[PDB]
């Protein structure tokens, strides 16, 4: 059996490089240090302070575009009308029923 | 599909050689040309599904 | 000042909504109506199209053929 | 390998651009007079 | 042709079981036939007399699994009287896919043979109530 | 032993993919496998014209 | 829609006489942008064949390339939205020819028409 | 230094002239909707003394 | 909408025309702007939604979906950038333009007015992921996963096209506003039932439910960390997005159709939270835990209540923010160990305690711990399940159990105990990972401020 | 062979083609098919091997069978009625032996086996040829004459080239083959719309031939038949690889590529004539090509495999010819489906 008991010519397999030892302080952004801080930095400066804060007030104060106080208003003028006149509050039917036209069914 | 060169040119390459009832030699008619002329009468421009009904 | 700087009243979207309505039903009468005359013609075939070809008349040859009887 | 730009291919492909460039103005152009023209637009 | 599906058509779904029966047989035979003529042209096996039994083989197999399909789907009709009803096939499908299983002495593709065949034959009677239309004329 | 292995691992790959590998591939041998004989293919194509011929009219 | 034996139709036109009344797509067309955009990917991808500078390789060919596709892609939008006119046309001729066909619907308000309602449980 | 850290950091400009062009490419399509500005049952409305549409 | 779309599609030529090592930087900052550029879909309306043109509308479903999917992809290029370091520059200029081009094609599908675009973006989606998948995988196995992770969806998507196109045919239109103002009952017929499973199954297997759902272990344990995060993270919630709205339509077949699902997906979930619990993989243990929650996601889709939709919503949201984290710390041990067992490495706790606390409150994030918009979700689904049927609480609560068990489970194997005595490999973790967690867990808890902002259209 | 006579056959063949295209007689569309054959055979032979010589013999037996049957229906056509011009059919199974003879021209299933072997047997520039130029005049045959066909019979054969085009993919190593297979499925699918609409068969032939012809000359760039072959690629033209899995995606009916164009049109149309069944068929069998392509693209450019030695003198050269068209056919196989709705132009 001559064989040299290779399949083929391979590269052994590298060790994994530590970013610590060649440089402290590594952020583990980068292996170039200056590249590294900045990347922090810019990560840092437009995830937490731009985005997080400011989009978060934005979102904050939207302003009201669901009509939540809007419907409240409508609401409270509503039934204060209808407590003044007696009428019974919301009624069971949501459009009128002398608009409708019922089908005669004559069984 | 079909590119009508000869209707765009006008040139007759191949429609002589068609129907029985077209410009024979010496004036020698077909077996049935009168009833190949009256069926194409019949069905120019009509279409092909108008002519078949 | 949100609503100033970044965003405009609820008019526009209205009637923006209402214009897009209007062009899609529109569209989709137009589609149903061609399909009904696609199937017309193509049944009946009096319509501009499936116009199948038929041999021209002006190949026929009208002149005395050597026989009275054509 | 070793050579220079060929000048009369450069030429000849800017010419080309140039010329279906001013040919597709002047037919647009053409095109816009017409179809005014027919529908009586101005 | 058409002429054994009409036969088999023409016959009420739940009367005359014996002659659904023979149509299905018939037509198992015929499309048994027609793939051992397919395996003979592309494969002759090893001469005549082994082309002659592959051939028996193989159409007595498809009008046995025909005529199994056919019994119990018209039987399966008649006894629960309710007509127009793709369980019935289904049944009868996976009778059938059984039998195919039991020829060929397998339980996996006797047990894939019957789920198959009782969803092809409910996909068929389902497409005869609403006339699904496999081969559509042209219409627009 | 039932949810991970029984049916995850085994039964529910058995119904939906493993099927339809082995009905694809078996599929496959059967079609692609022709000897390059002009004979065989010949003889299919005349019985497939005598199919349609008594088939199809 | 089989418009090839539509009546008085010129065989070899790419572009009748008649087409000449609708109007011209504009220079800034999407479609014109999108045919544009197609060439310089032709020339991107023609550099990076050759193996050269993909960008900046040649630039006369990219121009070139970027100029015969808007001209082509100029002239089949003409095309395409003649052919459309065409079929519009045809369809409401054909609509106004055949009125026994396409009968007016009488309108009906939800207020008299009984719809079933199931409820959701 | 000018001229020389723009052929380095030009390809921060992209994104920004993309936002732009992006908000103009919708007001334009917003331009061709307009078919029932001022049309609305909810929101007819007569003009201003100094306006021309109810919103651009 | 074209605000949005084309500085993602800038995005590419900047990435191109980038230095070798600014790729990085550029990319996450600009991401990152056009993330604060789309949170002002946010502000929707009671009324129908944001029409902004005839091809992009946004509403208050889509909108939450297109800000999670914007704010994704900073997070993907952050956890990309460690195990991307030996790669040569134009194949990570390829590996952000596939990450940018799966951003463009999931943000054009979340608007997609009509539903034929609809349909061709969100098989666009495919292609991008299978390259990440099969290209940037580690194992041998990522081909397999690879072909699983196609033609399962293609196997259910196929049928849905022929049925759009047909109902094209018979309605007239495909775009969502016309098939809702003109939407008429379907009658109980075969063709109907067929018709109805055509429409369904496709999103069903992108869920996916509990039958349907082997694709998703082997697509979630082969790809790298940002194909995981892009799958847990949005690509589930399309099938999601899809039924919700396609069911308007398909009414009132619904009610009868439903009950297979429902039964698949409630017993589902307990079957994948079970098997979570004897898992010796990290990444299989958060994939089972995704199938148990779109399980849960399925039976709210599918009781069709107002409370049902809005639960479900938040659930999408939620989940899609918990396991994209939980993915990030698994891959976070990975890249130091590379066994990805979970057994292996132990006691982790008492090397990095700051990634101990972010594993802590991942795992209490999905355990469902109140008032977090887990929690609302969960609760939400129960309760309009509890309206559907009042025995759902004993599956549902046995569900909430096993959750529980297994979530703390996955937290004390890893972070308790004793270390690994051989095990010295175990670095001080990177400022750039403890931002990732950070980035990830913060949107949750502000979330659970302002609920309504996920809660869908019916809010 | 001499560049003149090369030139003299190319245009001949061409010349064939368009007799058959312009022509309104029956004996003049013989004529033309009659002169594609005459001029085909030497480009098949243009480089002498056995293999060569037996592609060309089994093709011109199989086309020479395909033309007498062509000229007996024509020949029954004319007894049943004295016509000569190309329109209605005018009788029964002499049509049928019409769409037998131009199935067998196509290549359509069941007489199928022709195409594998000759692909096979030639060269890739004649396999390109054949591939893409010698389905234009059957198919235009059939387009005047869709009227005419029985769909039953049209449509089973699409339906069986479509399986068998799927099924015999998934089994084949040399490219060529593969080509052939899919040349099979994908006139499948063109001849399954003849019977609806006649501009969904040319919208999907230009597709066809545009992804075809970008396939072939990628394969002629980077000199492989074989998948191990193809495998050496990656580590000499990496982009040549990377096009090639995109076109081949393309080629799947991937959206949103453009292969994806022609089949959605087909079945929408085939939707409109109350068609269900057989499109969701159509779609499931393609599955199996999409795998098929799928397998090729892991081995080419999805994973780095196993190279040799001797391709390091490979690096030091560069290609002296090139194909200038390329480029375009690329970017037209790949990105034009938002200009879809042009189809109008009845192409
Ligand atoms: C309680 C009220 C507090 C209000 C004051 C404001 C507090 C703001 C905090 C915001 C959230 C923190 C961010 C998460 C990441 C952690 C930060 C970090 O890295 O730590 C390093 C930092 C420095 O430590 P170190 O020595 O350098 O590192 C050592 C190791 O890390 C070793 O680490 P460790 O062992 O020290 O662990 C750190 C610690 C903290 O780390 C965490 O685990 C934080 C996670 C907390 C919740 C987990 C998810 C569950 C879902 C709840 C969502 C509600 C959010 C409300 C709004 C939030 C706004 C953003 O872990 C815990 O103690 C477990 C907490 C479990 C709490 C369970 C109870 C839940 C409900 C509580 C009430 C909420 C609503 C009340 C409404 C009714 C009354 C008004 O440690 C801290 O600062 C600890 C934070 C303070 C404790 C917070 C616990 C409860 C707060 C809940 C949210 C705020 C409530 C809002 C108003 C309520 C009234
Ligand atoms: C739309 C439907 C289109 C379907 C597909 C179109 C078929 C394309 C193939 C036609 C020609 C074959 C060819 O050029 O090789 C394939 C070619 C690859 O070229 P190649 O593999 O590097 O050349 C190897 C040749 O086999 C090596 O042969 P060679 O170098 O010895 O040939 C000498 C050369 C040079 O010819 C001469 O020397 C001219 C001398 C004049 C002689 C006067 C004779 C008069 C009688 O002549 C030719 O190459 C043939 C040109 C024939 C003129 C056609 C009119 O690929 C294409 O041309 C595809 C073009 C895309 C479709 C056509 C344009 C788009 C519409
Ligand atoms: C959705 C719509 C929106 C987006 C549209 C998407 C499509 C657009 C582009 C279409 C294609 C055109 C260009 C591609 C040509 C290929 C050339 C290339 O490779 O790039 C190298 C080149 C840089 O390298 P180099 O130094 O020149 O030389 C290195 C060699 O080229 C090569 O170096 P090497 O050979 O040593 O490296 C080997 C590498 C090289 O191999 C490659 O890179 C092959 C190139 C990709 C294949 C192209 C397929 C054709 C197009 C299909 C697109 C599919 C989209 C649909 C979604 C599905 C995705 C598949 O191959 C590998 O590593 C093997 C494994 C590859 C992994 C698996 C393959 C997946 C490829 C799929 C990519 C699809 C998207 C491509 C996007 C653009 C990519 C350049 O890249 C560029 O610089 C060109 C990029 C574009 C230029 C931008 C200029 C515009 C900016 C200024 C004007 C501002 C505009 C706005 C105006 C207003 C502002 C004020
Ligand atoms: C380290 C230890 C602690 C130190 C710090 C001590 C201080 C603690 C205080 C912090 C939390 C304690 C609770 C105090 C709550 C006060 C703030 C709260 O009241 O404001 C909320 C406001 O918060 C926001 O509503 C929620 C935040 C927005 C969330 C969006 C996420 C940011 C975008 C980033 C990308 C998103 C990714 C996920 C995709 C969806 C609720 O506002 P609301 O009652 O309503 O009305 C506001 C006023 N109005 C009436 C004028 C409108
Ligand atoms: C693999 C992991 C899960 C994958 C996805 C599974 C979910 C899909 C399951 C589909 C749901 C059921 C399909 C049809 C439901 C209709 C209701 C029917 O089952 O009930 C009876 C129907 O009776 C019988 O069931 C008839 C059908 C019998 C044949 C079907 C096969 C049964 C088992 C096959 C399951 C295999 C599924 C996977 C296929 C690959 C009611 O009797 P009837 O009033 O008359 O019919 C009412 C409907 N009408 C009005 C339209 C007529
Ligand atoms: C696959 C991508 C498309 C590429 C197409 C090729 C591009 C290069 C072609 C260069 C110019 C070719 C145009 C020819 C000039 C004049 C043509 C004219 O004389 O012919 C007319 C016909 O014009 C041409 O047929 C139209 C060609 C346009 C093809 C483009 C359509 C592509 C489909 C959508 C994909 C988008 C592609 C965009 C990028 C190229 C008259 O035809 P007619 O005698 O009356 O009837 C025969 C045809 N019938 C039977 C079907 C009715
Ligand atoms: C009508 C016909 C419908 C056809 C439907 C096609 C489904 C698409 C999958 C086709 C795959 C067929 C090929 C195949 O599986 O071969 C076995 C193949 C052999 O491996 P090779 O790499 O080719 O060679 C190994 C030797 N060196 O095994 C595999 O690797 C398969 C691994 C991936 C399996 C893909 C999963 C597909 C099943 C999911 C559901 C889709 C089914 C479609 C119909 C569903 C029913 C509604
Ligand atoms: C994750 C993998 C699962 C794969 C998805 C499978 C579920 C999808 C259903 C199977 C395909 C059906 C597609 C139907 C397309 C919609 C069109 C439609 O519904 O119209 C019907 C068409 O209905 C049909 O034709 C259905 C025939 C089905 C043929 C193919 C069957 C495929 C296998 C079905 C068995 C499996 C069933 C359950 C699958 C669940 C998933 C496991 C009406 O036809 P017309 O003739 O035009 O109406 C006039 C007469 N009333």
């Amino acid at each position: 059996p001559p064989e040299p008991t290779i399949r083929l010519q391979e590269d052994p397999d590298p060790e994994d490089e530590n970013l610590y030892e060649k440089n402290p302080d590594s952020h583990g952004y980068d292996k170039d240090p200056i590249v590294d801080l900045w990347n922090m930095r810019v990560v840092f400066f437009f995830g937490f302070s731009i985005v997080l804060v400011l989009g978060s007030t934005f979102v904050a104060y939207l302003p009201d575009y669901r009509m939540q106080e809007w419907a409240r208003r409508e609401a409270e003028r509503l039934v204060k009308y209808r407590e003044a006149n007696g009428l019974p509050l919301m009624e069971s039917n949501c459009f009128d029923p002398n608009k409708i036209q019922l089908p005669e069914d004559e069984d | 599909p079909f590119f009508d060169v000869q209707k765009r040119l006008g040139l007759d390459l191949d429609r002589w050689m068609t129907i029985q009832s077209a410009e024979q030699p010496h004036k020698i008619p077909g077996r049935c040309h009168a009833f190949e002329k009256e069926w194409i009468e019949c069905a120019h421009g009509i279409g092909g599904i108008r002519a078949e009904k | 000042w949100i609503a100033r700087t970044f965003y405009d009243g609820p008019e526009k979207n209205y009637e923006k909504t209402m214009a897009i309505l209007q062009i899609e039903a529109e569209k989709a009468e137009l589609r149903l109506k061609e399909l009904e005359v696609r199937r017309l013609m193509r049944a009946r075939g009096d319509g501009p199209w499936y116009q199948y070809p038929t041999i021209d008349k002006a190949l026929i040859d009208h002149s005395p053929k050597t026989t009275p009887d054509n | 390998p070793h050579g220079s730009p060929d000048w009369l291919k450069v030429g000849l492909t800017l010419g080309t651009s140039v010329f279906l460039w001013i040919y597709l103005i002047k037919q647009h152009k053409e095109d816009v007079l017409e179809y005014k023209r027919r529908n009586g637009l101005e | 042709a058409k002429t054994l599906l009409h036969k088999y058509s023409d016959i009420p779904e739940g009367t005359e079981c014996h002659r659904k029966a023979y149509a299905s047989t018939s037509i198992g035979g015929a499309t048994g036939l027609i793939v051992s003529a397919y395996s003979i042209a592309l494969k002759p096996p090893a001469s005549f007399l082994e082309g002659v039994a592959r051939t028996g083989r193989y159409t007595f197999t498809s009008a046995a699994i025909g005529a199994i399909f056919g019994l119990t789907s018209c039987i399966s009709a008649q006894v629960r009287e309710k007509p127009d009803d793709p369980l019935n096939y289904f049944i009868g499908g996976c009778a059938g896919g059984l039998t195919l299983g039991a020829r060929t002495r397998s339980y996996g593709i006797g047990a894939a043979a019957c789920a198959y065949m009782g969803l092809t034959a409910a996909l068929v009677k389902m497409g005869q109530l609403e006339g699904w239309q496999v081969f559509a004329e042209p219409k627009v | 032993k039932s949810a991970s292995s029984l049916l995850d691992l085994i039964w529910l790959e058995t119904i939906l993919p493993k099927t339809t590998s082995f009905i694809q591939m078996k599929m496959s041998i059967m079609v692609s496998n022709q000897k390059g004989l002009i004979k065989l293919y010949f003889l299919s194509f005349l019985i497939t014209i005598m199919i349609s011929m008594t088939l199809f009219n | 829609t089989m418009m090839s034996g539509r009546p008085g139709r010129v065989p070899l036109q790419f572009l009748p006489n008649e087409a000449r009344s609708l109007p011209p797509p504009k220079l800034t067309d999407p479609r014109l942008v999108y045919m544009g955009f197609l060439g310089y990917c032709s020339g991107l991808i023609d550099n990076a064949i050759r193996r050269r500078p993909v960008v900046s390789a040649g630039l006369h060919r990219q121009l070139l390339y970027v100029t015969s596709f808007v001209f082509f892609g100029y002239y089949l939008l003409k095309r395409q939205d003649y052919m459309y006119a065409l079929r519009d046309h045809d369809m409401f001729a054909y609509v106004k020819s055949h009125p026994e066909d396409f009968p007016e619907k009488d309108k009906k308000t939800y207020g008299e028409i009984l719809e079933e309602f199931h409820p959701v449980r | 230094n000018v001229l020389q850290i723009v052929r380095d950091h030009w390809v921060h400009i992209l994104v920004p002239v993309g936002f732009v062009f992006g908000c103009y490419l919708d007001r334009r399509s917003d331009e061709k909707l307009t078919a029932f500005r001022n049309k609305s049952l909810l929101f007819k409305r007569e003009l201003r003394p100094n306006e021309e549409v109810t919103w651009k | 909408m074209l605000k949005i779309i084309i500085p993602t599609t800038m995005l590419l030529p900047m990435t191109w025309m980038s230095k070798h090592n600014m790729i990085w930087i550029n990319a996450t900052v600009h991401s990152l702007l056009i993330s604060l550029i789309s949170l002002s879909l946010l502000n929707q309306l009671g009324e129908n939604s944001l029409n902004f043109s005839l091809t992009f509308f946004s509403d208050s479903l889509s909108a939450p979906l297109l800000v999670l999917t914007t704010w994704l992809l900073p997070l993907m290029l952050m956890a990309s950038q460690s195990h991307l370091s030996k790669e040569t520059t134009t194949r990570k200029k390829l590996y952000i333009t596939m990450l940018i081009l799966l951003q463009l094609f999931l943000i054009m599908t979340f608007t997609a007015t009509e539903l034929i675009l609809f349909y061709i973006l969100f098989e666009a989606t495919l292609v991008p992921t299978l390259i990440i998948i099969t290209r940037w995988g580690n194992q041998t196995e990522r081909l397999n996963a690879g072909l699983y992770f196609l033609f399962y969806t293609l196997a259910g998507s196929l049928p849905l096209l022929v049925a759009l196109v047909y109902i094209q045919n018979t309605t007239g239109s495909l775009n969502f506003l016309i098939i809702h103002y003109w939407s008429h009952p379907l009658s109980n017929s075969w063709s109907n039932i067929f018709m109805w499973l055509a429409c369904i199954m496709a999103f069903m297997v992108k869920m996916p439910l509990y039958g349907l759902h082997l694709w998703l272990p082997k697509a979630h344990v082969e790809a790298p960390i940002a194909g995981s995060m892009v799958l847990a993270a949005v690509l589930l919630k399309l099938g999601g997005y899809g039924m919700m709205r396609i069911t308007t339509i398909l009414n009132p077949l619904t009610n009868y159709m439903a009950y297979p699902f429902l039964m698949l997906s409630m017993w589902g979930m307990i079957m994948t939270s079970s098997i979570c619990l004897r898992q010796t993989d990290l990444k299989s243990l958060i994939a089972y835990s995704s199938v148990s929650h779109m399980a849960l996601v399925i039976v709210a889709i599918m009781i069709q209540t107002p409370w049902s939709f809005m639960g479900a919503t938040a659930l999408m949201i939620a989940h899609g923010l918990t396991s994209s984290m939980l993915f990030c710390l698994a891959n976070t041990n990975y890249e130091r160990v590379h066994s990805r067992t979970m057994i292996l490495a132990r006691g982790l706790q008492t090397l990095l305690p700051l990634m101990a606390t972010w594993w802590l409150v991942a795992s209490l994030t999905n355990l469902a711990l109140p008032p977090s918009i887990n929690l609302i979700g969960e609760l939400f689904i129960i309760t309009a399940s509890f309206s559907w049927s009042n025995i759902t609480i004993i599956l549902m609560g046995m569900n909430m159990m096993i959750t529980a068990l297994y979530s703390l489970y996955m937290l004390i194997t890893t972070q308790r105990g004793k270390y690994t005595h051989h095990i010295n490999n175990i670095k001080p973790s990177f400022t750039r990972e403890n931002a990732l967690m950070a980035l990830h867990i913060l949107p949750l808890l502000l979330l659970t401020l302002n609920p309504k902002m996920i809660l869908g259209p019916l809010y | 062979m001499n560049p003149i006579i090369y030139t003299t056959l190319i245009m001949t063949v061409m010349s064939g083609t368009m007799l058959v295209m312009i022509s309104s007689h029956w004996l003049l569309i013989w004529i033309g098919f009659e002169m594609n054959l005459l001029a085909m055979i030497p480009v098949l032979m243009k480089n002498f091997n056995p293999r060569a010589t037996e592609a060309a013999t089994k093709y011109f037996l199989t086309q020479a069978t395909a033309s007498m049957m062509l000229m007996m229906a024509i020949i029954i056509n004319l007894l049943y009625s004295g016509q000569w011009t190309i329109t209605k059919m005018f009788n029964p199974v002499a049509m049928t032996m019409m769409t037998m003879a131009l199935a067998m021209k196509l290549g359509l299933s069941p007489f199928h086996f022709w195409v594998p072997e000759v692909t096979q047997g030639i060269s890739l520039q004649a396999g390109l040829l054949l591939l893409t130029w010698q389905k234009l005049a059957p198919l235009s045959v059939l387009c005047q004459i869709s009227q005419s066909i029985n769909p039953n019979l049209m449509l089973t054969m699409a339906m069986l080239s479509i399986l068998i085009g799927g099924w015999g993919g998934l089994n084949q190593t040399q490219l060529r083959k593969i080509m052939a297979y899919s040349s099979i499925a994908h006139m499948g699918w063109m001849t399954a719309v003849l019977p609806y609409n006649t501009t969904m068969t040319i919208l999907n032939l230009l597709i066809y031939i545009t992804m075809t012809l970008a396939m072939f000359m990628l394969l002629i760039h980077s000199s492989a038949t074989t998948t191990l072959s193809l495998s050496h690629t990656w580590n000499k033209m990496p982009v040549i690889t990377s096009l090639m899995m995109v076109t081949l995606l393309s080629m799947g009916g991937l959206p949103p590529l453009s292969g994806f164009m022609p089949k959605w049109m087909i079945i929408q149309e085939m939707t409109k004539n109350e068609s269900i069944i057989m499109p969701t068929l159509m779609a499931m069998t393609a599955l199996l090509n999409l795998y098929f392509y799928m397998r090729l693209a892991y081995s080419s450019s999805l994973t780095m495999f196993p190279s040799t030695n001797n391709m390091k003198m490979k690096w030091q050269f560069e290609h002296t010819k090139q194909m200038k068209l390329l480029p375009t056919m690329i970017v037209l196989s790949t990105l034009v489906l938002p200009m879809t709705p042009a189809l109008s132009s009845l192409n």
